[PDB]
């Protein structure tokens, strides 16, 4: 509804992150959607763990540094009951044995919402739920040197996605 | 163009507007982004 | 079908995460290959052999045979 929304404002985002030379962005995107669903029910910032997705989550189809999906990753939370924080459990950039500590758990899940596949919908979900996790075709050289502006690029696919992002907001330019 | 998505990437601050990038938006679904869209419930 | 094109075949529409490589109207490996979730380009040879010292995020020269 509002013109612009930035849920970096409200706290439900923590700072930038790095996965290193491993394919675990499905991960990232998850703890991403999840950190801000606990602070808005909490009132509580807490960074979640990627390893522990990484090295826990074969059974629910991800598959550690060689990809994933969000969604399996928010039914591994649901189907362990918990996810332990980055401190407590953190991350390597490779796929280890499954260390996850209940008493370190500091995320819980219940399932997951599917988007559907519209902008109209997605701007919805973001104006009412916080951050949300996407997938985007990432893999063109203009996004490795992208530095300022609005990223657009012609040869870019709305059918093939190779990245898991997490998106904050939206808005416009000023007039 | 104008109306952007403001995105969170995780190659670390280095990269882009502080780890962040401004993706078009309402450019028909331009690069997927609304293609695979979900949050978790809590 | 083509080295390139069993590759691209077994990967999904949607793949965070996992390299899937572009192949051009011939069936052969396009020279720049990217992989999306790490954030980098390299140049390969016609049988998808990565070019030594090719990997970065900058521009790239590729060629072809
Ligand atoms: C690919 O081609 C290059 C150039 O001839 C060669 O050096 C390399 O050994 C080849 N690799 C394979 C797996 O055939």
């Amino acid at each position: 509804a509002p013109r612009s929304v930035d849920w970096r404002e409200k706290g439900y985002v923590t700072p930038v992150k790095n996965q290193g030379q491993c394919g675990s962005c499905w991960a990232f995107s998850a703890t991403g959607a999840l950190e801000g669903q606990m602070f808005r029910k909490t009132g509580r910032l807490i960074s979640l763990s990627e390893q522990n997705l990484v090295d826990c989550s074969g059974p629910q189809g991800n598959e550690g540094c060689n990809g994933g999906l969000m969604d399996y990753a928010f039914q591994y939370v649901q189907d362990n009951g918990g996810l332990d924080s980055e401190e407590s459990y953190p991350y390597e950039a490779t796929e280890e044995s499954c260390k996850y500590n209940p008493k370190y758990s500091v995320a819980n899940d219940t399932g997951f919402v599917d988007i559907p596949k519209q902008e109209k919908a997605l701007m919805k979900a973001v104006a009412t739920v916080g951050p949300i996790s996407v997938a985007i075709d990432a893999g063109h050289e203009s996004f490795l040197f992208y530095k300022e502006g609005i990223y657009f690029e012609p040869d870019c696919s709305s059918e093939d996605m190779d990245h898991g992002v997490l998106v904050v907001g939206y808005g416009f330019e000023s007039t | 163009n104008n109306k952007y998505w403001l995105v969170k990437n995780s190659w670390g601050e280095e990269w882009g507007m502080g780890g962040y990038v401004k993706m078009a938006k309402d450019r028909r679904n331009h690069c997927g982004i609304a293609s695979a869209a979900s949050y978790p419930t809590v | 079908l083509t080295k390139c094109q069993e590759e691209v075949s077994h990967i999904p529409a949607v793949h965070p995460g996992s390299f899937r490589p572009k192949c051009d109207e011939n069936g052969n490996y396009l020279p720049l290959q990217c992989y999306g979730s790490i954030g980098y380009c390299w140049c390969v040879f016609p049988n998808g052999t990565e070019v030594p010292n090719t990997r970065s995020r900058g521009h790239h020269n590729c060629s072809e045979s």
